């Protein structure tokens, strides 16, 4: 009964470990990723207030 | 309880990454609208009892509860990669929508600044 | 099925009103148009002719004055390829890739980059314009700073270079990996798998030098004396010692009860064993 | 490995939060400038 | 090759187009600028990239444009970290002053650390690292983003022990064991940043290690049934014996129970040492 | 150090220019009739003024910027900037002194609320709960803030976010010696949750917070009440809860007090026991 118990302990801690190794690496690319959208976002943000402040201007000007 | 509490703010994340998917839907879509409106406006045991005593005894007892303990964990475990998986899509798909949107604006601007002169 | 001829008749009508319209300042609505009717032929889910008439409008659109919006319809056309004729999608992506370098955005043309070669390795069989590519995706990825990309193309491409018996780029690749790993806090558990995987790369060179390489390895990384595997090479390395079959077959068998063997692994092992 | 994890996940959550604040504003204002234009083109008309 | 003399020439040319458009006397002149720079980037000639950036940089300031400045001015920066870490510190610099008078914390508090981070690797400098690593937790601090003011507070602590005085790391770590304790999820971890606090009591006096792990198991009821609080007894009492060889067996003991973070293990040798 | 004088100075300064600008406001729209562009660039400063406030740590002073321009942009006819700068002064307050925060934050709602906005009017209920009570006892206007939330998110199909608010209110009610709203509350929530995939886990947990819910009122129904979490859920019969509180009435039927302490102490050592649950035991301990 000792092998049986020993290997199958074994084998579920060497899959706990592949999976945890294989999903911190998924969890590092997800990160990188939303952190390139979140500097996107922000420059999209502040380019549109900009234009839309001097789409404001000019037609005041105008008006 | 940290893998429970993982589990549980991932499912909290993805929440908020569909919000932020639909509001972002939403505004891409509203964008387009008034681009073109403004465009038309113009196992038994583990130890073996040779020393028989009580040491034995609970040592063996814990190494099952253990090994039980962990058998619920390994199923545990592949449930919390499985809900990652979904959400690095949509992490990948948003982004492009994103830069049309932006790029959109941007051109309608260059427009608006190229008619008049 | 009624669905697919109802939508792929709209699309036509509509394609051939937005033809005629424009055949008849035009250019915009032109374009826009057209556009239009390659969404609604993309509904239809015609591939060839969707991807035709939306490539056609991206050309339009080039006709036009603007730059980005061209690209974008570009990348949608190749997506819409993806599933037909893989060199004209291939074509309008790496032109996609060539607007993005000249505009500056070098995350998206490292990433036009993965997609085109794996594309091309997954529908095409040459594999040597899928490294290039690939290689070119983990130099601009390195030097816009993007370590996890760049490291994933490395160890696709030196896992290729194993496969294809250029054992010297995939062990030094390998090696790179193992030690910017232990270097950095995280990822250091997968250090001693990729010493294991130079290890087995190295082995294929010769047999004596084997010995120093795996103790060479060992005084880099004390701890990697703790892993199965280094046990594992060291019983396959004395096994081999001796020109008997049943050892090695044993520990092998042993090693797939505890952990399931990859493709790769499975036929690096036969390679070797079987000399 | 566990307590590894930890840390990337609980900065990415805070992070996450921060991009929805951000995309929040974001959007509010979109509205306020679309809401805007329509009464400066409908009354202007 | 062909691609290192045709792209430094068609740079040379555009730098020299952008030279004499400007001698005429705009935006296509940073436009050029920015081409060009692209075009040194792909050559690999990472040097005189930057300043390319930093002169459209300042073409585009010229018309009170603050935005994509500051951009170029951060790109320009990130270039210069490997050919200099002095222009890049100075372009994040400036960066960071420009957003702070537009008042984005954010930004500015990332760039603070960067900056912590290239003066720690790089050059040789800790104190001007310690004061960027104070100057972003405070920022984040003030934006209420717990974690990073707690890992940034943290790695100051942990360096302030490591160099300077004692009472910083106490404050610090007893500071973020309060914060932490009364926390959830964190608990788990928090009797760690405790020990640290003791142990760096240890080194000033046998009293006052003493007193504060007192302190601190009427505290926290937790870290009384905590091996580490046994393990700390157990030193203290070898100290007052004056016996070196139970320092070892102990410092063994626990090293083949668990492996050592290394710092632990300088603490406790400088502990021993004074033992005499 | 030269942060607080120099900010001080500069916003006191910018302040005053705001003041003197508004008073000349009035004078150049009698006069000329300008328009709002003076009201405008007024409301402007304000703003920047509340920002630099902020900045320099005085939250007394840029809640009140926040406030003056919230009620300046509401008096021209733009209720969405002001319920804006509303929610920033509120911020501001919870900051410095949550009281004007409470009015702010009741002022947006009603404002968001208006309109029919119901996640936004959520959102600043439970703001309103939490400030109540992180500082106070105030257990009234927190569950009924936080019942009006949940309504609200009901109202408006977003699940997943009502039934921590309901949890919630269960456990202050179970608190507060009521029972009967917890025991429902948490039935409710643990069947609605059964049938979902990933809550499954969870669910159990719930049940035996009702049997101890319903441990209070009798023995003869939290008996009843176990028996019938089980059938519903044989599952639950595989966790300890089963075990420890058929063990809890085995030692509670013959007046064992010591067998019913030995349990909880066995159940604590194993695992730390909860506030709630804790408190729960103690008080069923004096029966």
């Amino acid at each position: 009964t000792r092998h049986s118990e020993i290997i199958k302990l074994e084998n579920s801690i060497r899959e706990l470990h592949d999976m945890f190794m294989d999903m911190a690496m998924l969890v590092e690319s997800q990160g990188e990723m939303i952190d390139r959208i979140e500097y996107n976002v922000e420059h999209a943000v502040d380019y549109v207030e900009r234009a839309v402040s001097d789409t404001k201007k000019a037609v005041k000007y105008q008006s | 309880d940290a893998g429970i509490r993982t589990l549980v703010m991932l499912d909290e994340q993805g929440e908020q990454l569909e919000r932020i998917e639909e509001g972002m839907d939403q505004i891409n879509k509203d964008m387009k609208e008034a681009e073109k409106n403004l465009t038309d406006l113009g196992s038994g045991g583990f130890i073996r009892r040779v020393t028989n005593d009580a040491r034995e005894n609970e040592m063996d007892e814990n190494l099952e509860q253990v090994s039980g303990i962990i058998g619920n964990l390994r199923h545990m475990a592949l449930d919390m990669g499985n809900e990652i998986d979904t959400q690095n899509r949509q992490i990948d798909r948003i982004m492009e929508k994103a830069d049309s949107n932006k790029t959109r604006i941007d051109e309608a601007n260059q427009r608006a600044t190229k008619m008049l002169g | 099925g009624m669905d697919t001829s109802g939508k792929q008749a709209e699309a036509m009508a509509l394609l051939a009103e937005a033809e005629r319209k424009v055949k008849n300042s035009k250019i915009e609505e032109a374009c826009e148009i057209y556009a239009r009717a390659a969404n609604m032929f993309k509904m239809a889910k015609n591939w060839s002719a969707a991807g035709n008439a939306f490539c056609q409008a991206a050309q339009l659109h080039l006709q036009l004055q603007s730059k980005h919006d061209a690209a974008t319809c570009f990348v949608d056309a190749g997506n819409a390829f993806k599933k037909a004729d893989p060199q004209e999608a291939i074509n309008c992506l790496m032109r996609a890739i060539e607007i993005y370098t000249d505009m500056g955005r070098f995350t998206i043309a490292a990433k036009h980059h993965i997609s085109i070669a794996e594309i091309y390795e997954t529908e095409l069989v040459d594999v040597e314009k899928a490294i290039a590519h690939y290689e070119q995706s983990a130099d601009y990825y390195k030097g816009e700073e993007s370590n996890s990309s760049a490291n994933k193309c490395l160890l696709k491409v030196a896992g290729y270079a194993a496969q294809l018996e250029q054992y010297q780029k995939a062990i030094d690749i390998y090696e790179q990996v193992g030690t910017s790993a232990m270097d950095s806090p995280l990822l250091k558990y997968s250090a001693k798998d990729y010493f294991f995987k130079a290890a087995l790369c190295h082995f294929c060179i010769d047999m004596l030098n084997a010995k120093l390489a795996v103790q060479k390895y060992e005084e880099l990384f004390p701890a990697f004396s703790d892993s199965r595997e280094c046990k594992l090479m060291k019983k396959l390395l004395e096994a081999h010692e001796e020109q008997n079959v049943d050892s090695y077959t044993e520990s092998v068998k042993e090693y797939d009860s505890i952990s399931r063997l990859d493709q790769w692994l499975t036929t690096m092992l036969l390679r070797i064993k079987k000399t």
